[PDB]
């Protein structure tokens, strides 16, 4: 079941006609019965006054579901079958041979919006941080790298969707059946998708170094900051490659399918799914031992006004976007099993959130962060002395 | 990772559509 | 002791309170002469052209 | 040879920069404290027992001067510096500005001499509200706990004489007293602690805190207590940058 | 320079309801914190009471509470220190204290040995 | 007798007040409010020196208007080069608490001091091409506040024990000691002819000293709080004081009375540093509001703001030729303006 597959099966069906042109049936004694060399069978004319019946094609997928059917045509001595017009629309019965994705449209309209909003907010945030001199620090360097990993994710997501149209019915909207296979059998489409399997992994691993960093400021004494940053920038931007490039090798060593977009072999998909899940699990662990500490400093806050219920509730919803804690909910359990609405729910509950994650990590950790607010007021007031 | 799964899904349904249209452009066309 | 030091300071204060004290008009005139005497030499008053200074 | 001379100078500037880069990681890997007390508060003795935690150099004794720094004492593989001010004048409202970026301030109170207890109370209030010493937390040490016992046990006590608020004081329920102590001594021990704590309640809002402790003259857990308090102080500061507190 | 003057002290019959008033000049009186410091014979300096900038916050030394009063008066530029129920240990010298920095709630060196902005002092006896 | 001495002191004070009143005829500002002002003056940073870790307390320009030395609480002494922002020397300090520094007129020595009561002098003409503490000075019983070189073999120091003294570099003893102050002396400035100098202490009063004999020629009052900084007019006959009462005043040695009272309404911060200019017309000062307002001499109206510092400003200085103006604050940064 594949366009490419069936194009070559029609090249074989025309090779069949080439082999059938090699053995043609003799005509009858009349005007004609023009069946000549059609797009199905290649058998010329015949004896009319009979129910001329030729079997069903095999390359047709709609016909594999019903092999019992075939074509029904009653040739007559006049030269054709049964029609009101001459050589226009004949008597045929292909109904015997040839035997609803709404969600997709819905889903796609939602996340193409979250990612756009994120990208906008994140380029604004990154510009603000890179602007002021005062706030140049290790924490904000990590924040900028995480921002830049969300901007690289959005881009690839955008471009990838364009590719789908080009190699499918958007270019097949015209009469270029050939153009889709050439562009599909090229080496420029292949690159395009293998460029995505890296941006997603890099975003995941940068969320993972935002939590491992956060974790060592409390756990134990810090060391050479110079060395620390060099090791961190190597994990977030290069550990993805260590399992993305092997995945590209496997896809371009054996599978070699349509621009590496269909996870046919679920074992090769695990090459990417496993490190992502590892990063998500470490991020979730880093999120549970930081909330203990926060409740052990509020509950034990000397005088301690009992309000931990509305004070630590606002200190959990600010850590969720930074460490990407929402991914551990559905993804950790199911993956290639749910074949029901469960799958749809899973799909819907992740795409939606992840697309809008960037926007939130840009507000809470930059726009609303009071320190960044001091850059503005001071400068604004500075500028106000003229 | 829920992004490659949407990509895969869209691709397999979409691909199939084009195949039967190829057929109706020949046999039925 | 404290008493001896106080007496010494008193004897010192007495002679440190009888010095010439002219009117403030002469001091103001001298300040005027000094301030418009070198008013064109200080670069903070009249900046030099920004073509030969070492801060280009 | 303009380039040649410029190159000599540039090379020099790069040398005197590598040394600064090396010293930056040493400056930021140590903690500076400030210990100040009273003339009769056991201050000295405490400084002397941190020595046990830390031609060549042997018992370096210089001239009688100010700023007597201790033995660069260290615990649990982290270095601590403590600066005991001495040989100075009575007034301290001007040189106190130097210690505006220290990790913590150690305060020692002689809670055995009732007479001057109230005069020691003021100094803590004055240091608490200072504009420069406004984001610096203070560690409280109540020294000479042994001598307190005797007092309340002898005759001439009258601890409510200079403090007539003790009359209605009841022991807090949360107070965990030491197993094998006396009710009278538990009342006196905890009645001074919250005296200092009430001053710390004003101008609070989490900017800085105060940590009370019941220390003794020959206690050996001081360096531990200081390490734990500094660790608690550092962790709270980091959390405030991530808006978690 | 800055001069602080106090009066009302002296020898008087016990229970005389003494009067202690501080006179200030050479600086703005509405911009500084006023304290009270006492020096009993045979020992060092002692702190008694303080008042806020506008007279709102009031504190007392534990030993003497509910027997003394303080009242800052900007218009008359005086202080009210009426007192009663004398004790034999109340015989001492009272010094009118000041605060070096303005626009601040606390300041050191009120009981220092050689402070500058401190009154000359008056002698009282029961 | 105490009582006897009370009347004598009161009579002396009354006589001094009457003598001051007799010499006063009219105010300078009201009688000369006709000349045009200097306008609004704006500067912008040209160089930004970095490298210091902790805050900065003092700095001093050289005699060539090209080299300057700065001291910081991190324990390092650094000699800069304003032309190319290239460091030359980096001398570690014996003690990490430093509050003052100085530069020799011949460019051969420096000085430092702080909480430790010893003053250290370093040589920069060494044969080994390094630096070495040559002499150290001891004898003070209080933290040093300021020190300025007088020549290759004399120096003047100020300490917190209400005393000032003059030392000898070749052999270290107090050649002369000046006493009479009540509070702690905070700053001093030598005259251009090195014949007299003034010093303000924590008693709202200033004094004038003679380096030769040692007698206190004159004394001036008027402020209502501690004196934090003091400068010296280029002509050699005036000086300015900046106190913690958010006011600035000017004094004249011959007039013996204050002339200008630079103040405002919305500023409540103590002065930290004071310096003049080449023309004796643009007075610069520091503040706790993280700014450095340029006030004037006869104008008396902030005609320039040096905003750009994010922390307290502690040191300030100007070159001998006036071409450049430097500054330093508690953020461990230096700026140069024009
Ligand atoms: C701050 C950022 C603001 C972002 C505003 C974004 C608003 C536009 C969102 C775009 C929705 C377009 C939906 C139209 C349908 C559409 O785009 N369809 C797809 C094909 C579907 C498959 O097949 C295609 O043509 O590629």
């Amino acid at each position: 079941v594949s366009l490419w597959e069936t194009v070559q099966k029609w090249r074989e069906y025309r090779r069949q006609c080439q082999r059938s042109l090699t053995e043609d049936p003799p005509p009858a004694t009349d005007l004609f019965c023009n069946r000549t060399f059609d797009e199905y069978a290649c058998w010329p004319d015949g004896e009319p006054g009979s129910f001329v019946n030729v079997s069903c094609p095999w390359y047709l997928p709609w016909a594999s579901s019903v092999p019992q059917g075939h074509v029904y045509r009653f040739c007559t001595a006049e030269g054709l079958w049964l029609q009101k017009d001459n050589s226009s629309l004949p008597w045929r019965d292909l109904s015997e041979c040839e035997e609803p994705e709404e969600q997709l449209l819905f889903l796609y309209i939602i996340y193409t919006v979250g990612y756009a909003l994120s990208f906008s907010a994140l380029v604004i945030a990154s510009a603000i941080l890179l602007g002021f001199r005062h706030l140049h620090c290790t924490r904000n360097y990590i924040h900028l790298n995480l921002f830049a990993s969300f901007i690289l994710r959005a881009l690839s997501v955008f471009i990838k969707d364009a590719a789908l149209k080009w190699m499918y019915s958007t270019a097949a909207q015209q009469h270029q059946w050939d153009g889709l296979l050439s562009y599909q059998d090229s080496l420029s489409c292949r690159l395009v998708f293998l460029l995505m399997q890296y941006c997603v992994a890099a975003n995941y691993y940068w969320l993972l170094v935002e939590g491992v960093y956060l974790y060592t400021l409390l756990a134990f004494s810090v060391l050479s900051e110079q060395w620390i940053f060099r090791l961190y920038v190597s994990i977030g931007w290069g550990v993805p490659l260590l399992f993305v490039v092997p995945w590209g090798i496997v896809k371009y060593l054996y599978e070699d399918e349509g621009c590496w977009t269909r996870n046919s072999n679920m074992n090769y998909w695990l090459i990417i799914r496993l490190p992502i899940l590892f990063a998500i699990g470490v991020n979730f662990l880093i999120f549970v031992r930081v909330i203990c500490i926060v409740v052990s400093k509020l509950k034990a806050n000397l005088m301690c006004k009992t309000d931990i219920k509305c004070r630590l509730a606002k200190s959990t919803l600010t850590l969720i976007p930074l460490l990407g804690t929402h991914e551990v909910i559905f993804a950790f359990v199911m993956d290639e099993h749910a074949r029901g609405t469960l799958r749809f729910i899973k799909l819907f509950t992740e795409l939606s959130f992840t697309s809008f994650q960037g926007l939130m990590v840009a507000i809470l950790y930059c726009f609303v962060n009071n320190e960044v607010q001091l850059e503005f007021r001071k400068s604004w007031e500075r500028w106000r002395l003229e | 990772h829920s992004q490659g799964t949407f990509t895969s899904d869209k691709s397999e349904y979409l691909d199939s559509e084009r195949a039967q249209d190829f057929v109706a452009w020949l046999e039925a066309g | 002791a404290s008493i001896a030091q106080a007496r010494k300071l008193v004897e010192q204060l007495k002679m440190e309170a009888n010095i010439d004290r002219i009117k403030v008009s002469k001091a103001a005139a001298d300040l005027m002469a000094y301030c418009e005497a070198h008013a064109k030499e200080d670069p903070l008053l009249t900046p030099v052209p920004a073509s030969e200074n070492p801060f280009r | 040879t303009l380039s040649a001379e410029d190159k000599a100078a540039v090379e020099r500037s790069k040398m005197i920069e590598k040394q600064l880069q090396k010293d930056k990681q040493v400056y930021r890997a140590t903690h500076r404290l400030l210990l100040l007390g009273a003339d009769n508060s056991g201050k000295s003795t405490i400084v002397k027992q941190m020595r046990i935690y830390h031609q060549q150099d042997v018992l370096r004794t210089r001239v009688k001067t100010s700023g007597i720094f201790e033995t660069k004492f260290q615990v649990d593989k982290v270095n601590f510096h403590m600066f005991d001010v001495g040989a100075q004048r009575d007034e301290r409202r001007k040189w106190i500005q130097c210690f505006n970026d220290v990790t913590a301030i150690i305060f020692v109170v002689d809670s055995s001499d009732y007479n001057r207890l109230q005069e020691a109370l003021n100094d803590f209030k004055s240091i608490w509200n200072n504009r420069w010493l406004r984001t610096i937390s203070v560690i409280l040490f109540l020294n000479k706990q042994d001598l307190l016992a005797e007092k309340v046990l002898a005759g001439k006590s009258k601890i409510e004489d200079y403090f007539p608020e003790f009359a209605r004081y009841t022991t807090p329920e949360d107070a965990t007293p030491e197993p094998g102590e006396d009710p009278r001594v538990t009342r006196a021990k905890y009645f001074i602690r919250d005296e200092f704590l009430r001053i710390s309640t004003a101008s609070g809002d989490g900017r800085h805190y105060c940590y009370p402790h019941f220390t003794c003259s020959v206690d050996t857990e001081n360096i531990r207590r200081v390490f734990n308090d500094c660790r608690d102080i550092i962790q709270r500061m980091h959390l405030r940058q991530y808006e978690l507190l | 320079q800055v001069q602080l003057q106090e009066s009302g002290g002296g020898l008087v019959q016990p229970g005389g309801s003494l009067r202690l008033s501080c006179a200030a000049s050479g600086f703005t009186f509405s911009n500084y914190k006023m304290n009270w410091v006492r020096q009993a014979p045979g020992k060092g300096l002692e702190w008694v009471s303080d008042i806020s900038q506008s007279g709102a916050s009031i504190s007392y030394t534990g030993s003497v509470k509910g027997r003394f009063t303080i009242s800052r008066d900007n218009a008359k530029n005086t202080l009210y220190l009426q007192m009663n129920s004398l004790k034999p240990e109340d015989t001492a010298v009272y010094y009118c204290a000041r605060c070096p920095a303005p626009f601040t709630r606390d300041c050191f060196d009120v009981t220092s040995t050689t402070y500058a902005y401190r009154g000359q002092g008056t002698q009282v006896t029961v | 007798e105490l009582d006897q001495l009370r009347q004598e002191a009161e009579q002396l004070k009354n006589q001094i007040r009457d003598a001051r009143k007799a010499c006063a005829d009219a105010t300078l500002s009201q009688i000369t409010n006709n000349i045009d002002p200097v306008g609004r003056i704006q500067m912008r940073t040209r160089r930004t020196l970095r490298g210091h870790l902790a805050k900065i307390y003092a700095m001093h320009w050289g005699t060539d208007s090209r080299l300057l030395v700065s001291a910081s609480q991190d324990g390092k002494l650094i000699i800069w080069d304003s032309y190319t922002t290239n460091k030359v020397h980096a001398i570690p300090l014996r003690s990490s608490w430093v509050m003052t520094c100085a530069y020799a007129p011949s460019g051969n020595y420096v000085a430092c001091g702080g909480l430790d009561n010893i003053c250290s002098i370093y040589n920069l003409k060494t044969r080994e091409g390094n630096v070495r503490v040559s002499r150290e000075l001891a004898g003070h019983t209080g933290y040093l506040s300021c020190c300025r070189f007088l020549d290759d073999n004399q120096i003047v120091t100020s300490s917190g024990d209400t005393t000032c003294a003059l030392w000898d570099i070749e052999t270290g003893q107090q050649t002369t000691t000046f006493t009479g102050h009540t509070g702690d002396v905070m700053s001093l400035s030598l005259a251009p002819d090195t014949r007299l100098f003034v010093s303000g202490a924590c008693d709202a009063s200033a004094k004038l000293w003679d380096v030769r004999e040692g007698m206190c020629r004159q004394t001036f009052t008027g402020h209502e709080s501690d004196i934090n900084a003091i400068c010296f007019f280029p002509n050699g006959n005036a000086f300015a004081t900046g106190s913690d009462d958010a006011t600035c005043r000017l004094f004249d040695l011959r007039a013996d009375q204050e002339l200008m009272t630079y103040s405002h309404d919305n500023i409540i911060c103590g002065i930290t540093s004071v310096s003049f200019s080449k023309s004796g017309r643009l007075l610069l000062a520091g503040y706790d509001d993280f700014n450095c307002n340029v006030w004037d001499a006869l104008k008396a109206d902030r005609a320039g703001v040096l905003a750009g510092h994010d922390n307290r400003v502690s040191c300030l200085g100007v070159t001998d030729d006036g071409m450049a103006v430097a500054t330093g604050s508690w953020d461990s940064f230096l700026k140069i303006w024009n």
